[PDB]
């Protein structure tokens, strides 16, 4: 014999999708200029005793950002001026002054010959072309913008909240004890990685293991470190720019000095132990734990593909996962297509000088296997989004509430 | 280039053990592929994916009899405990850009 | 639980826009790929395009860029497919299936599919 | 926002509480604090009107104001029945609102009819 | 675009329908720019605008659901008094107003006389409280 | 506005309707001065419209959800400057009787709350 | 019986209230800078919220209007505060030694090089825009003008303007084809933004117009009366091509940089535009039947040029890229009823908005200017009359309200009151 | 049918303020052009001023741009000249009238006048 009451003012919130809009800290690197600045006093308020379960691999904030990234690159990219012209015959010949590698290729627009990458460029049949110059019409980025990431904040906007959950012993799925509510959230960094998540939030606590379903050996593995390994990596040779009228076209003049491979080293005590951390961690959810290579795949999975101001390396990573239970030859090459698209792609003007870029290692990405050997993987750009986005969730306040008490009205 | 090859057709008796080749190019000396089967006239059903390594990622819901193997560039997909389902047409897929390469199709039958 | 189911013109006229509606139980509410596929007979398949749900960053097999059109509607939950200057070499056994989201050892595969729809063009 | 505090609380507990309840133009980053303050204003007035939209409601319900409403159309046995000490002394708000979800349309079509009945059987006498 | 003046556009929804139409649909509807250059300024700007927009249409709404609340309706949609209608106000039956005439034309008839019918309401609501 | 602000006890109360009624009323530099100009006039407006709209709800809590001239239950204790009821409603002025109230509002705020709640549940 | 209010309830009344302007996003956004027709004016909605009613007939008239006025002071306001920032060429106002160009002739090029000793420097003018003083010549209005030129920067251009009630108030619009403008409207629409409007200047014609759905539309006040003018709104707009073939320089003169024209590269020849004859006669038949139709078959209708007065009424004045043609319609409505190329002249000196206030100088424009537009509403002043003869048609217009009320014809501004009262048999207990 | 009544003191001293004030019965809402004119004895007839009532921009005449301005005001619907610095030729009758909206082929005419108020300038 209950009725029922209506209860507004009742602190009620349902999980609900939105538009978080943005928010930077640099002046209207990246487009910026829909980017609002970010001076306020963000209102930490702590809740208490709520459990709030959250989830990580079903956010609608994770695709909001990737989309986001890949609008702000497109309309960086799109003021810069087209490479269709470039679309001719290459006569090409190897440099002697990782042996073969460059080669210098001469071109005949109305004849000048520039440098050229091995895996940039494939021949006809010497004479060479661009690796895809007709299929994708191939646009150069221009010269007074870096892909240096400048923090990007997501804000909710009106009406909504973010949860943070300050919990340590967090595996991003299932409940979470410690939960608080804020406006704004911490200042992601949006790198473009794979296999190495450079830069990113560290945990802390012991490092940290997390995947969809683990028994699962499809889902990607995230794991979070507590100690960054420091991993300094440079591209030693002075590089030349050279600027070819057709409209201003930018390519690589002869080399300055000796031509070596661009390669970079890796504490070897640091990196050994994170990793026996890291292969304490995996025992829980006694086998061997070995750890291999990536296993084929195209160049921006087999590699630590990553930028370094404003030039692009993907590097062997061979040598830092060998160890069952360090220098890694980091190849270079220009020509890019980013967030795995067709029709669109960069071509990454040099950078005169020697280039050296000192970052930390926060995050690996890996996958297990059948049947372990967790070889590296990645390249799903919301895999390594959703290393720091993993305590948030956009959420709906919902005052009205409804509950079954003795009453009668009249 | 980036092409996949396979037998046009192959066959076997009911029971026996079917061997499914496919070929990647001289470019794809490493690269993943995926399984699909096709039984005639239903919607395509995912099989694994296999990687050079030799690694499979079994598929809720798909027979366990279903196994593969690599060398190389050459995948093999093996077959055992057959019966009339079974006669489809299979294929390997691959993505090496955002660009897909689908294998011509094969026709298995089982007699 | 995911199910494609699609629907269409079986016979088609040269020199027109063919159609294809693909509807979806079950699938995720944003975040997903929906990719459109086809097979002509007597040859092997080849991938259309395909739409990201969310976002809508449309995407098409280079060597029919300038004549598709893939959209959505997120209310009913479908996606339609739009091929201009259709010929007799279009005729094809057309799928619409859900691309991955796992992205494991370098591959995008096609964990659902549709029962495939007919599609030929005759005089 | 502002009352998310008494959340995770009995609903004893947030149920009593729910009862009681010149800047110059000198200062540093001052594109900041205008866009914040957008923001701000934006988020008060999103309130007042949510306030206002959720007193329409309450009034369609018979309730125009006030808070602790009480209404006629008794308690069905499909809406997760529970003993009521059990609901009203040791679960929380948000819980309750997770099991009470799926209903809550078919409590508010109920209520509303249940209201215009009242409206019409004591305007009739 | 959004606010309370999508609110006053839905109770214009349907004018020319019946009396008992109206009322019943009444009852029934009471339930990232791209910023190329220099756009985020203007924006600033133009959400000035739409802020004070808002607050009219707010205030608006709030000034009418106070003059409602001044007599005796506090804030229902449809609302019952107490004072009675004098023959002085379209002598002729109910069923004519109630059925054939849209809106639009009982306002116009009665625009002459709204001030005394307000007035007189305002006081039977006093009267009515100061009494009880 | 104010309107008889200073007058009897009676003609302020026949006359709460003028107050409850008036309570409720680029080039880079120079639009940032203009946008500062709209910050602060639009934080009035909505100051006020706020403020208003929590002396309704406070009017709602009680018996009276906007009515201007409310009735409730509570009883009057004597403690509460106990005089004449025509005297004090024929002599002094609003402000001095808040003025000597001040001290009592909270416990009549109290009073008021806890007496429309049990009428509530006990009905 | 009783009374009860209904709060929520479609009421209309006839109020006008000042409305604020709309730019597209795309007008703005795109590559528009440091244009007069757009400023800080909200963007649209990404669609308006259009109801279509049902058996409503609301009473329009146009010739009554407010929000026509309303268009117009904005578009006077918004004209004034483009031209402020601009430097004044008061110091300008001084003696001129002018000798008249023989370099070309076309129709004779009627420009005077005029030196002018500013502490001798020369520049390039025209005929209309300087008048000999008693050879030695002055600027037309300089004495009694606070004379001023426009910013180099800024052009003149249409850029589509939508007009948003403000809450509370709605705009009602005549959805009907066939609707003259005035009294009863069959098919009353509600919205909340209007359509795009394009604040253009032109006499006689009306280009960038909006063409008129079903036939050619013919719209007055009072057609018996004389003195009101005549809107006729075509069905099918008319292409016009209109060029000038002459390309100048700027030279920076400081006082504060003037800037005067220079010397005609090559040939000098005046200003033409062009118009198909055959779409010109079969718009005129459409319009002389529908004048037919409102003056019976037996009437007959003749045509004949502008009747004079100033000269910005007697031709046909409209900007085209950033230069005020003048240019003339003395042969187009050269024509008898029964039952081609326009030569043209330019004048740098005007009057906008016909008032003796600031007159604006208009800045050079460098290499040929050419531009076509959409000739769709002419304006007509009938024939004083004598009577059952026949009927004229001179051109008129000038009057820029009479060029807003073409395309701000269908809307009204209406104030909605929702919280009329009824009669019913119900009694508060 | 507009009626004009114009008002103001009939004799005035040399050297100061002139005030006249025309009352209209009768106008459009909007949009109306009040004008200002005067009549010199001995001499021909000249304008003066003209104001919009609704934009409220004002024109004069451009010998006296420096000592005449108009104003308006719609709630009591009347507007004012205010001839400063006056002189001993400023004697003169002075009508306050109504321009129209049509513009016949180039002419703006005055239908409605005031009846002619008289302004002497004497010591
Ligand atoms: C609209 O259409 C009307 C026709 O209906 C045109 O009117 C004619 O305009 C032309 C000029 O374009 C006039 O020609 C001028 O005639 C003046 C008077 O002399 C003769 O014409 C009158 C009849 O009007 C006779 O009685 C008389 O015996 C003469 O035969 C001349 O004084 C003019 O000369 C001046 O201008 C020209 C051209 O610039 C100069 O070269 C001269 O030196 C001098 O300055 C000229 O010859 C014609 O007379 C007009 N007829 C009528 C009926 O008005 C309008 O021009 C046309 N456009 C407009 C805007 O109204
Ligand atoms: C990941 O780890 C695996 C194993 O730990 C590792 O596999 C090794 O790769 C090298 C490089 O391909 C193989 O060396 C080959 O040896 C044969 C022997 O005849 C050669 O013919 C091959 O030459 C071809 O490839 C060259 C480029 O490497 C070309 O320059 C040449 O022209 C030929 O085309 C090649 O040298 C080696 O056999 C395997 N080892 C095993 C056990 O498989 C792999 O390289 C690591 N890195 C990845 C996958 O990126
Ligand atoms: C991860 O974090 C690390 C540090 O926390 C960060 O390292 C930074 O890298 C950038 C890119 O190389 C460095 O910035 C450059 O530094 C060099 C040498 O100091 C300067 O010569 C550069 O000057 C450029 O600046 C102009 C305008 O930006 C350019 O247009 C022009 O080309 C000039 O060459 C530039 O300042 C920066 O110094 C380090 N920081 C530290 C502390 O070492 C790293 O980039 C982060 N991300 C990744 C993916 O590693
Ligand atoms: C009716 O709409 C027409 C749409 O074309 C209008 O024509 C346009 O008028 C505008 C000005 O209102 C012109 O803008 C300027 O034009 C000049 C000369 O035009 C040439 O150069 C521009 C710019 O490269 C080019 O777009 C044109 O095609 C011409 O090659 C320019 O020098 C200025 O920079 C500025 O663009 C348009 O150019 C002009 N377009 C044409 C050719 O029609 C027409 O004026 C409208 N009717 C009226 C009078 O309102
Ligand atoms: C991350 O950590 C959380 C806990 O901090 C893990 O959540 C746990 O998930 C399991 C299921 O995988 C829950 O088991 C449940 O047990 C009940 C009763 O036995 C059963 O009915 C359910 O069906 C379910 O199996 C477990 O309760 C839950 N932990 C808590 C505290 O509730 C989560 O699995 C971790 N994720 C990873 C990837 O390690
Ligand atoms: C978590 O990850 C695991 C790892 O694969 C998933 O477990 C697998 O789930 C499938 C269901 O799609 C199971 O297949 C079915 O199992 C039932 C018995 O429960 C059987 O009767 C059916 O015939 C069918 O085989 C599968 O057994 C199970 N385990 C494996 C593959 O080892 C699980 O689905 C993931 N959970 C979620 C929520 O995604
Ligand atoms: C990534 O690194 C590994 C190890 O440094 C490379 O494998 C070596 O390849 C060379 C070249 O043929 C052989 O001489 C070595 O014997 C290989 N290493 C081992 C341990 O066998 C691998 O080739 C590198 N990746 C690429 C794409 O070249
Ligand atoms: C690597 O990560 C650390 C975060 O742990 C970055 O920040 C430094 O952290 C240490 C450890 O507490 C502090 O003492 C420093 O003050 C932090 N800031 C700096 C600038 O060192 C650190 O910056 C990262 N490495 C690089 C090269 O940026
Ligand atoms: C347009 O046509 C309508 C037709 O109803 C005119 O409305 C009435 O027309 C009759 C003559 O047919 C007049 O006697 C009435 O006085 C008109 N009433 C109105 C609404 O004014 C309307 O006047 C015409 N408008 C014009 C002249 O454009
Ligand atoms: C119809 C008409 O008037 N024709 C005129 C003519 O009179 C005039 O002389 C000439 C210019 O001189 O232009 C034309
Ligand atoms: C691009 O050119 C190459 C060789 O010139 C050719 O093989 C390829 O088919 C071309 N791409 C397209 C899309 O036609
Ligand atoms: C693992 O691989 C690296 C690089 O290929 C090699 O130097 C090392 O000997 C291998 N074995 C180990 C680390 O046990
Ligand atoms: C204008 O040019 C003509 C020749 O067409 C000439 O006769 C006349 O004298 C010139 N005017 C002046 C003022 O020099
Ligand atoms: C103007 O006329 C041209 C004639 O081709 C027509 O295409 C155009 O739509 C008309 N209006 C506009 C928008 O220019
Ligand atoms: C200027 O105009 C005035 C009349 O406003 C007149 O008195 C004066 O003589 C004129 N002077 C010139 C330079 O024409």
């Amino acid at each position: 014999n209950l009725w029922v009451t209506v209860y507004y003012g009742v602190p009620v919130w349902k999980d609900a999708e939105t538009t978080l809009f943005c928010a930077s800290d640099a002046k209207a690197v990246w487009a910026t200029h829909a980017c609002v600045p970010t001076d306020p006093n963000p209102q930490e308020i702590h809740l208490e005793n709520v459990t709030e379960e959250f989830n990580m691999w079903k956010n609608n904030m994770v695709e909001q950002m990737h989309t986001d990234i890949i609008s702000l690159w497109d309309q960086s990219l799109k003021p810069c001026v087209k490479l269709t012209p470039l679309c001719v015959t290459l006569q090409c010949t190897n440099v002697t002054n990782m042996r073969g590698e460059l080669k210098n290729c001469s071109f005949n627009m109305t004849k000048v010959y520039s440098l050229f990458y091995r895996l940039d460029v494939v021949q006809i049949n010497k004479e060479y072309r661009l690796i895809n110059c007709n299929t994708s019409a191939i646009t150069q980025a221009c010269p007074k913008v870096s892909f240096e990431p400048i923090p990007i904040h997501y804000c909710a906007p009106a009406g909504f909240a973010i949860l943070k959950c300050k919990d340590k012993k967090f595996n991003g799925t299932g409940p979470c004890p410690s939960v608080s509510t804020v406006q704004c959230t911490h200042g992601i960094k949006p790198v473009v990685s794979t296999q190495l998540l450079l830069n990113g939030s560290l945990a802390e606590e012991e490092v940290m293991i997390r995947s969809e379903n683990i028994t699962n050996n499809a889902k990607n593995i995230l794991v979070q470190f507590n100690t960054p390994v420091q991993i300094n990596c440079t591209r030693p040779n002075n590089n030349t720019r050279k600027s070819i009228r057709i409209q201003a076209f930018y390519a690589t003049g002869d080399i300055i000095g000796d031509i070596r491979q661009a390669h970079c080293n890796v504490s070897k005590a640091t990196w050994n132990e994170t990793l026996g951390k890291v292969v304490k961690q995996l025992r829980k959810h006694n086998t061997i734990i070995r750890f291999a290579n990536s296993s084929g795949g195209d160049l921006e999975v087999t590699t630590h593909s990553f930028n370094c101001g404003g030039e692009f390396f993907y590097c062997n990573t061979s040598g830092l996962f060998n160890s069952t239970w360090i220098t890694l030859p980091c190849r270079i090459k220009q020509i890019i297509n980013m967030w795995q698209r067709i029709g669109q792609a960069m071509y990454a003007p040099p950078i005169q000088g020697v280039i050296r870029c000192v970052s930390n290692i926060t995050g690996l990405i890996l996958t297990r296997d059948g049947g372990e050997t967790f070889r590296p993987g990645g390249g799903d750009m919301r895999d390594n989004w959703r290393s720091e986005l993993y305590k948030y969730k956009v959420v709906k306040i919902e005052p009205l509430g409804v509950a079954p008490t003795r009453c009668k009205r009249r | 280039q980036s092409v996949l090859t396979q037998s046009p057709s192959a066959s076997a008796s009911l029971g026996a053990s079917v061997k499914l080749t496919c070929t990647l190019s001289s470019g794809l000396r490493s690269y993943t592929i995926a399984w699909y089967q096709r039984q005639r006239g239903q919607a395509p059903r995912f099989l694994l994916r296999l990687d050079s390594v030799g690694s499979h990622t079994k598929v809720d819901g798909i027979p366990d009899r279903f196994s593969g193997s690599s060398s190389g560039t050459e995948r093999y997909l093996t077959i055992s405990n057959l019966q009339s389902e079974d006669e489809a047409d299979y294929f390997c897929q691959t993505w090496t850009t955002g660009i897909y390469i689908f294998g011509g199709g094969t026709r298995l039958s089982v007699l | 639980q995911v199910q494609l189911q699609e629907s269409g013109p079986g016979l088609v006229k040269p020199s027109e826009t063919l159609s294809l509606t693909c509807a979806v139980s079950g699938g995720s509410i944003s975040g997903n790929y929906w990719s459109w596929i086809r097979q002509s007979p007597g040859k092997g398949l080849e991938w259309i395009g395909h739409i990201n749900d969310y976002s809508g960053r449309t995407d098409y097999n280079p060597s029919l860029k300038s004549r598709v059109t893939i959209s959505t509607d997120t209310s009913t939950n479908q996606f339609f497919l739009t091929l201009s200057s259709v010929s007799a070499a279009d005729t094809a056994v057309y799928y619409c299936a859900r691309r991955d989201t796992d992205f494991w050892r370098g591959i995008y595969v096609f964990e659902f599919w549709g029962q495939g729809v007919l599609v030929t063009v005759s005089s | 926002l502002g009352f998310l505090g008494a959340a995770g609380s009995t609903m004893g507990a947030a149920s009593m509480t729910l009862t009681v309840q010149r800047a110059p133009e000198a200062q540093q980053h001052l594109l900041k604090l205008t866009v914040w303050g957008i923001k701000q204003l934006q988020a008060r007035v999103l309130a007042v009107e949510r306030y206002l939209r959720d007193q329409q409601l309450l009034g369609i319900w018979g309730c125009s104001g006030k808070l602790i409403c009480c209404t006629n159309v008794p308690w069905n046995s499909s809406w997760s029945n529970r003993n009521l000490s059990e609901i009203w002394d040791n679960m929380t708000w948000l819980q309750w609102d997770k099991e009470i979800s799926n209903y809550t349309q078919i409590i508010y079509g109920l209520l509303e009819e249940s209201q215009n009945q009242q409206e019409k059987n004591e305007q009739d006498l």
